[PDB]
């Protein structure tokens, strides 16, 4: 089939869930 | 040991709930384990681990020093074998690498000589 797309983490600039 | 996280980063999740590496120092973000860079194979040919195999075994000898013992050929050595086929592996390459040069080095004059030979007729 077609494997799902590449995915980049969160930007550093931005919030962040820590 | 597990190691710790190197100064200045930080862990964080996705809305996904995935972790991911926070580099402070650098102001970056990433999906890999910084560590990863210790623990992984850099590649699907490297191993990180530089055991002896089955059979083999690390010795010391108070006179001779540390030495090696093959239990599978009931043999004995100096050399760390892991270090021998190492060299011998490259042993293998450098000079299977050499005969290629050598053969078009060869196939490549064959040519040269038809034509070098087509000119010294002029000189008559």
């Amino acid at each position: 089939d077609r494997p799902p797309p590449y995915v980049a983490p969160p930007s550093y600039e931005g919030p962040h869930r820590t | 040991f597990e190691l710790p996280l190197p100064e200045g980063w930080e862990e964080a999740r996705d809305f996904d709930g995935k972790v991911y590496y926070i580099d402070h120092r650098n102001r970056t973000t990433s999906w890999i384990d910084p560590r990863d860079r210790y623990t992984k194979p850099l590649t699907f040919a490297d191993c990180i681990s530089d055991e002896l195999p089955l059979g083999w075994e690390e010795a010391y000898d108070p006179q001779v020093g540390d030495y090696f013992i093959d239990h599978n050929t009931k043999t004995t050595q100096i050399e760390d074998p892991r270090v021998q086929w190492r060299r011998e592996q490259e042993h293998m390459l450098k000079d299977y690498l050499v005969v290629a040069q050598e053969a078009l080095s060869a196939q490549k004059e064959i040519y040269q000589v038809k034509q070098q030979r087509l000119e010294l007729a002029q000189q008559e």
